[PDB]
């Protein structure tokens, strides 16, 4: 069981009003079974998934996304459910990194 | 072309 | 050099029913076909525009191998429960990488052929391509199979013969897109903190390949630094940014540097 690292970040430097898209990266997780959901204040938002790959050490890897509009004060997180961890893990956007 | 896994475990 | 590797996975699906089997096929990297088994009326599918060059018969024939090799992995997941004692309703993973690094003259450097049972090392082809490392008495039920049956010689025949062939095919119809480069934009970003000092990002944008080296050095020595693993931006693109914490003010004596294959030379950059 391989514990999944995740990042949360635009495709393009957040503008707020400039349209936009939000990725969740995840990495270095087996078995390839997961869940993954996106949340805009909390709330889920109805997101595409990459199809799966793996890389050289056999960890997969998935890409998920959604178009967005970046404001001062909506807040977005990407929340991961996998069997290697106890409970599901939520990072949260930081529009800068 | 990609290969063939013909040998069984 | 350039490389074509072929990367595989089965999953078992407790209950009644096919695993879920896919197949994905790579040129130095980056992703050309896919084979994947939850598609309505699955076929090897193209994944860029240069491999749609490539006529009915190639489409067909690599279907038509991934379907057989769906059938070997479903052999595959069965026998590994024997051998592990493991009971029909657990989920299980079976991975395989197969495939051939080649130098410039045309030599093969690394011919590849391994396998993984649910995320672990279970047998792998040695560089010789004459012999199996087997990770525990499973793989060693495998390797004198595979033994008897003269698997390595027929293995590295395609190792030395398809798999260089066709690269270089590849390369020859498709070197546009597969040598393609989208050199690194650059800048640097400035976040004060409540500490009163400052982070500086330098961010690499809309870059190909993936590899690249982000470094920030000070009165040209390097250092202190925060750095993300290279992530795509969901467009074919990949972005990296490094930080550094440095006093208000002093911001100018601190350079960001960004070297990659896409640059004609390594670039310097400050706020
Ligand atoms: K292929």
């Amino acid at each position: 069981q391989k514990t999944p690292q995740i990042q949360v970040y635009s495709r393009h430097p957040p503008e707020n009003g400039k349209p936009n898209i939000l990725n969740c990266y995840v990495t270095q997780f087996h078995p390839p079974h997961i869940e993954i959901q996106m949340l805009k204040n909390g709330k889920k938002i109805p997101v595409e998934m990459s199809d799966m790959s793996f890389s050289k050490d056999w960890s997969f890897y998935i890409l998920a996304h959604t178009e967005f509009t970046p404001t001062e004060t909506d807040t977005y997180a990407c929340r991961v459910k996998h069997d290697s961890m106890a409970e599901p893990k939520t990072v949260y956007w930081d529009r800068d990194m | 072309i990609g290969p063939r896994a013909v040998d069984v475990l | 050099s350039h490389s074509l590797r072929y990367f595989v996975t089965a999953v078992s699906r407790p209950g009644f029913g096919e695993p879920r089997y896919m197949e994905v096929g790579y040129v130095d990297n980056t992703e050309f076909v896919r084979f994947d088994s939850d598609a309505e009326n699955p076929r090897y599918e193209p994944r860029a525009r240069w491999i749609e060059q490539e006529g009915p018969e190639y489409w067909e024939r690599e279907t038509r191998r991934a379907k057989g090799n769906e059938q070997s992995f479903r052999v595959d997941l069965r026998t590994a429960l024997r051998y592990y004692n493991q009971s029909a309703g657990g989920s299980h993973t079976l991975q395989w990488m197969a495939g051939c690094d080649v130098e410039s003259d045309g030599r093969l450097l690394r011919g590849y052929w391994q396998f993984a049972y649910d995320g672990c090392d279970y047998i792998a082809l040695n560089e010789d391509l004459k012999t199996w490392t087997a990770a525990d008495m499973a793989a060693q039920i495998t390797r004198r199979k595979w033994e008897q049956a003269g698997a390595a010689e027929r293995d590295r025949a395609y190792l030395e013969g398809e798999c260089v062939e066709w690269l270089r095919r590849y390369l020859k119809n498709g070197n546009a897109t597969l040598l393609r480069t989208d050199p690194p934009k650059a800048h640097v970003t400035h976040h004060r903190r409540p500490e009163g000092d400052v982070t500086l990002r330098c961010w690499a944008l809309g870059f190909y390949p993936a590899d690249i080296t982000l470094t920030w050095q000070l009165n040209g020595e390097e250092l202190e630094m925060e750095l993300v693993e290279t992530r795509p931006a969901g467009d074919g693109t990949f972005q990296k940014w490094a930080s550094v914490v440095v006093p208000l003010g002093k911001e100018q004596k601190y350079t960001c540097h960004v070297e990659h294959e896409g640059l004609p030379e390594p670039l310097t950059l400050r706020w």
